[PDB]
């Protein structure tokens, strides 16, 4: 089954650093563009970062540029996000999301309320 | 939180689908094989029909 | 013996084809548009059941605009139905949640879909009045705004603030960055600035559809 | 200035006029009496002298400033050439450089060779082009229908020119006139289908809201009927006012019945060409500076043979003397370009077309897949 | 002008004049010699 | 009381996983190894049906194997006589975006549907000679993706609101509601006895349903992307699914597993349509790369390619007697192969 398992959340007094991991089983991890989406309390799903099939094209939203680094490891089926210099407004549940189709540049509905290819998430609190 | 009731009915569904009797894969594969060989003569796509007995040209 | 039951079929086919020849002319004379927008984007304002149809007419040309009402926020299976449209009218609240970035991601998905490679987008950058009202009273969410210089090819309005001009052209450049990175001469983007009160939006859509038809006819001759 | 028949008339007309005078004088001293030598009416000759007569004014190719001579005997008789029972005469002043050669006889053959090789190449390429267009049903558009009409017009032009050359140049009967009439008709149809190409592209850009069947039928009738109209008017004027020989020779200013509509189409298509390249320039600059200039150059170069913008150089040139430099430049240039226009159009709009190439690739691939 | 029709007219006039200039010599030659 | 419920669900998933793993003693490839291949299967296009102005999404054969209906997004249902290439009806619709069409096995009715969230039934057998709307079935909150008749009075629909529904046409009211999917349902396939049907949604899952009681019997996973087409095996004991991951897969109902995968390294486009042959030996699949590949079901081989369309193949269908196959595509043409 297409399953995504996150880890690495917790508590960071403002200014610290965390690393989030995402274990992926059930599909060819190299054919898929991956995403990181979060949900702040009393808010909707927002888009944080994405990375291509090979880690060539990388993008971030403006509020996290210079602070987060997304990375793949296509051999061990894992995805990472290095959260450096955390502000107190970064508290959210962070989800590891997958684009719905192999060999594509578009990812339509990763930030939807009911999206199938997305894990249960991890809670980081600052 | 609707997640509680959703997880409840999910667990109910999973135990409903867990205890059902399963047959061996050899058996069902042989069954598909036997159906495919027993009906091979009545397949126009697998064994094309003489042209006089064909509605889509003469 | 059975030919009497074949001439009836030929007569029925004659009648059906003689009707379909009229349907073809009424079909090809109409320009279908898809009105897409995000939340709180003022889309229902510029409009002035699963699908809401709306027909209008500019200079003897019949337009047919469509808006998705009842569908969920998944979009990857019903947006494929909207090839063969003359343009996609995309509305953005250009002013809680970073909904400008959500609009940029939706535009990037639409511009780079395997099936939407040939459909053009008419971009309506809305709520310029609220944009001015807020910049009079941004680089936190867009770091490159601290480095952004207003383009010297700007066409400002008389007496307008050099602040709101810079903000609006920054958002337009954020969309043109996606628009110019791909396309290869298959589809075009038409950005506009629309306020709360603008009757000129229908005329803008008309001119843009005319441009799209002209460029398609030219590409059929390998002239562009 | 005179035809063979007209010059024969002028001679016999003078013969009949002199016949009256010659009978009045010859039937009524010892001068040498006027004689008819089958070209000129000799004067009364002085005894023993050479009799000088001005070169006849009714023989076009004589030097009208000279005189011919015969030798009059002292006894009033005409003197003979020593050793021969013929009267002595000398016409030098009149006809000594009478044969002035055929230098302009070489240029004509050269021009014939130029346009026959060009029209053969064009005809072959256009035949295979219309076959390729008519076979594949994927390329059945209105644009391709108009292209097929244009190609047929090119081929009928070439065939008419070949038939006219075969009939006229190896008098006054039906084969000449039918060949000439069909030649003029197919010329006119070619020019007007070039015009139709221009008008169709213009309407396709500048209105873009068009009824396809109405306009296509109107274009077909415009491209095949008005040529028939003014060619029929030319034939009706010729058969009533000239009806002379076979109609290849011009007859007094009624050549413009066919030749004014063609020049009008040329100038109109030039105007439309200018408007089209203007619109292309605006479209290329409003989409965003060297690639845009290169693309505009390629586009105008590939539009040149379709709109036919090379007739504009010499469409206003009057009828020029056939040995001047202007005439020779005009003729060589026009033969070379008119003969290869259809070849260029076939290449650009059937062979270098991406859709036709894609269809050919697909068809050949599945043909080899069928082995 | 149209170059094909002009070429036809010029060639026809040339051939008419050639026929005339050959008849004229023939006539001058056989009239003067015979 | 959430993590405990999820761990109970997880241990139930593990029990299902190893209860399936204990049943796989041999593979379908191990058993059909010595079976003779079918050879190269060459087909020819016999008819090309023309008349639709825009792309074709759906088609369905009649049970007489002569008539077929098609739906195009210009807003017409055109019924064809496949033997003579004649049009029998041309039905104008009140909504252009049709996405599904169904033919009733009685031959009297046709059902269309699309982004209007409504299933419209039409009556082809009338007194005045005019095909009119019998009833419009409302109640779905999303678009209709698939509809299949059961009788002249019952019809099963599939919607983009993650739900299937059973309808009673004479009353217009939804009888049974089939819930359980987490993504939009794209395809349905009825069992040959009309007691079961299986759905495939955009959550990489297939589900079996009991039409009578309304209960989910089995859930099948294994695809990596959204399922776009389901078809039953001709005996009702197996089915095949095509997805956006360029693989078809075969599932059993008694073994609750996947038996075969049909994939090639040269295929990187999704699958739009799936159909078996009458013997069940051939699996026909329409792809996004404008072609249609024929597969051997008991093996994993390509037996042939149906080439000839110029845009995305949207719909496939084999007649009830297996005499021909019909393909539609976004080039607005129907082709019949044989």
């Amino acid at each position: 089954q297409v399953q995504l398992q996150e880890s690495g959340g917790g508590l960071v007094q403002p200014g610290g650093s965390l690393r989030l991991s995402c274990a992926a089983s059930g599909f060819t991890f190299s054919n898929y563009k991956m995403n990181w989406v979060r949900q702040a309390p009393g808010k909707g799903l927002e888009w944080v970062s994405d990375i291509s099939q090979s880690g060539a094209s990388i993008s971030y939203t403006g509020s996290v540029k210079g602070r987060f680094t997304i990375s793949r490891d296509n051999a061990k089926n894992t995805l990472y996000l290095q959260m450096n210099s955390l502000k107190p407004e970064d508290t959210a549940v962070y989800y590891c999301a997958r684009c719905p189709a192999p060999f594509t540049r578009d990812c339509f509905d990763v930030t939807s309320t009911t999206y199938a290819y997305r894990g249960q998430g991890t809670q980081v609190t600052v | 939180t609707a997640s509680i009731a959703q997880a409840r009915k999910l667990v109910e569904q999973l135990k409903m689908e867990a205890n059902i009797d399963r047959i061996k894969v050899s058996k069902a594969a042989a069954d598909l094989m036997a159906y495919c060989e027993a009906h091979a003569k009545e397949d126009p796509l697998l064994t094309p029909v003489p042209a006089s007995e064909n509605p889509f040209r003469e | 013996d059975q030919r009497n039951e074949e001439k009836a079929q030929r007569e029925a086919n004659k009648k059906i084809e003689k009707q379909l020849q009229k349907d073809k002319q009424v079909y090809r004379a109409t320009h279908r548009l898809l009105l897409l927008g995000a939340g709180e984007s003022g889309k229902s304002t510029i409009v002035k059941s699963g699908i809401f149809e709306t027909k209008f007419q500019v200079d003897k040309v019949n337009f047919h605009m469509f808006d998705v009402g009842a569908q969920r926020d998944e979009r990857r299976k019903w947006i494929q139905c909207f090839n063969d449209v003359t343009a996609i009218i995309f509305v953005v609240a250009s002013s809680q949640t970073n909904r400008l970035q959500a609009a940029l991601k939706l535009f990037d998905s639409i511009w780079n879909n395997k099936w939407l490679r040939d459909t053009s987008v008419i971009l309506f950058l809305n709520k310029q009045d609220l944009l001015a009202e807020k910049v009079l009273a941004i680089e936190d969410y867009f770091p490159e705004f601290a480095r952004y210089t207003t383009p010297e090819d700007a066409t400002p309005e008389p007496g307008e603030d050099p602040r709101v001009t810079r903000a609006k052209y920054f958002i337009r450049d954020e969309f043109l960055r996606i628009s110019t990175a791909s396309g290869d001469g298959r589809h075009y983007c038409y950005p506009h600035f629309t306020c709360a009160v603008d009757t000129e939006n229908i005329r803008r859509v008309f001119n843009d559809c005319r441009d799209i038809i002209q460029r398609m006819h030219l590409r059929q001759y390998e002239l562009l | 200035v005179m035809t063979k028949e007209e010059q024969i008339f002028l001679l016999h007309r003078a013969q009949a006029q002199c016949e009256k005078r010659l009978k009045e004088v010859l039937q009524r001293g010892r001068p040498c009496l006027p004689e008819w030598d089958h070209i000129l009416c000799w004067p009364l000759g002085a005894p023993g002298e050479v009799v000088a007569v001005p070169c006849p004014d009714y023989i076009y190719d004589f030097n009208h400033k000279g005189h011919a001579y015969r030798r009059c005997d002292r006894n009033g008789s005409w003197e003979l050439v020593p050793g021969h029972n013929r009267t002595w005469a000398n016409y030098s002043e009149c006809v000594k450089f009478l044969t002035n050669e055929t230098r302009e006889r070489e240029v004509f053959d050269r021009l014939a060779m130029i346009y026959t090789v060009g029209y053969s190449v064009s005809l072959a390429s256009l035949t295979v082009a219309v076959l390729i267009l008519a076979y594949f049903r994927r390329l059945h558009c209105t644009r391709n229908y108009i292209h097929m009409h244009l190609f047929l017009s090119f081929m009928l032009r070439a065939v008419s020119i070949f038939v006219k050359d075969a009939v006229l140049y190896s008098a006054g009967y039906a084969g000449c006139r039918v060949a000439v009439t069909f030649f003029l008709y197919f010329l006119a149809t070619n020019y007007y289908w070039i015009l139709v190409e221009g008008l169709y592209l213009h309407s396709l850009i500048f209105m873009a809201f068009f009824s396809e069947k109405k306009y296509l039928w109107g274009f077909t009738v415009f491209g095949w009927g008005l040529p028939a109209v003014f060619v029929a008017v030319w034939v009706s004027v010729r058969a009533t006012l000239a009806n002379t020989g076979c109609w290849d020779l011009s007859s007094g200013n009624k050549k413009w019945i066919i030749q004014v509509p063609i020049l009008a189409s040329i100038v109109l298509n030039f105007i439309l060409f200018i408007n089209i390249v203007r619109v292309l320039a605006t479209k290329l600059r409003e989409t965003n500076t060297r690639q845009q200039y290169r693309k505009l150059l390629k586009s105008t170069l590939v539009l040149m043979p379709l709109f036919g913008v090379h007739y504009i150089v010499f469409m206003a040139t009057p009828y020029t003397e056939v040995s001047g430099t202007l005439w020779q430049v005009q003729m060589h240039y026009e033969m070379l370009f008119n003969s290869f226009q259809g070849f260029f159009v076939a290449i650009i709009y059937c062979f270098c077309n991406g859709e036709v190439q894609a269809e050919i690739k697909k068809s050949w691939s599945r043909w080899t897949l069928a082995l | 002008s149209v170059s094909e029709i002009q070429l036809m007219h010029n060639l026809g006039k040339h051939l008419n004049s050639m026929e005339r200039v050959e008849w004229l010599r023939k006539k001058l030659q056989d009239v003067h010699n015979f | 009381e959430l993590d405990q419920l999820r761990q109970e669900a997880e241990q139930l998933k593990n029990q299902i996983r190893d209860a399936r793993k204990a049943c796989a003693d041999a593979t379908l490839s191990q058993i059909t190894n010595n079976i003779d291949p079918v050879g190269r299967i060459q087909m020819r296009t016999r008819r090309t049906l023309r008349g639709h102005l825009a792309k074709i999404y759906a088609m369905h054969w009649g049970t007489d194997s002569r008539l077929l209906v098609s739906a195009s997004q210009d807003g017409k249902l055109i019924i064809w006589d496949s033997y003579t290439t004649n049009k029998v009806h041309a039905i104008p619709l009140r909504s252009s975006w049709v996405m599904t069409c169904a033919y009733a096995p009685s031959g009297n009715y046709v059902a269309c549907g699309g982004l209007d969230n409504i299933c419209s039934i039409y009556n082809l057998k009338t007194r005045e000679g005019n095909v009119r709307v019998s009833r419009e079935l409302a109640g779905h909150t999303g678009y209709l993706s698939c509809c299949r008749f059961l009788d002249d009075n019952q019809i099963v629909t599939s919607s983009g609101d993650t739900t299937c529904a059973l309808w009673d046409i004479e009353t217009g009211q939804q009888t049974t509601t089939f819930t359980g999917h987490t993504g939009d349902v794209m395809s349905l396939s009825l069992a040959p006895d009309t007691r079961l049907f299986v759905s495939g949604a955009c959550d990489a899952s297939a589900k079996l349903w009991d039409v009578r009681e309304g209960m989910c019997r089995q859930t099948f996973t294994g695809h990596e992307s959204d399922i776009n087409a389901i078809c039953f095996f001709p005996n009702g004991n197996a089915f095949a699914t095509g997805s956006d991951d360029a693989t078809c897969r075969l599932f059993d109902l008694r073994a609750d597993q996947e038996l075969m995968t049909y994939s090639h390294d040269n295929i990187i486009c999704g699958i739009t349509s799936v159909s078996f042959s009458k013997s069940g030996r051939l699996l026909l699949a329409g792809y996004d790369d404008f072609n249609c590949n024929v597969w051997d079901a008991l093996k994993a081989d390509r037996a042939g390619v149906l080439a000839g369309h110029d845009n995305r193949v949207s719909c496939l269908g084999v007649t009830d007697d297996g005499m021909a196959v019909a393909t539609g595509s976004w080039d607005s043409f129907l082709k019949i192969w044989n």
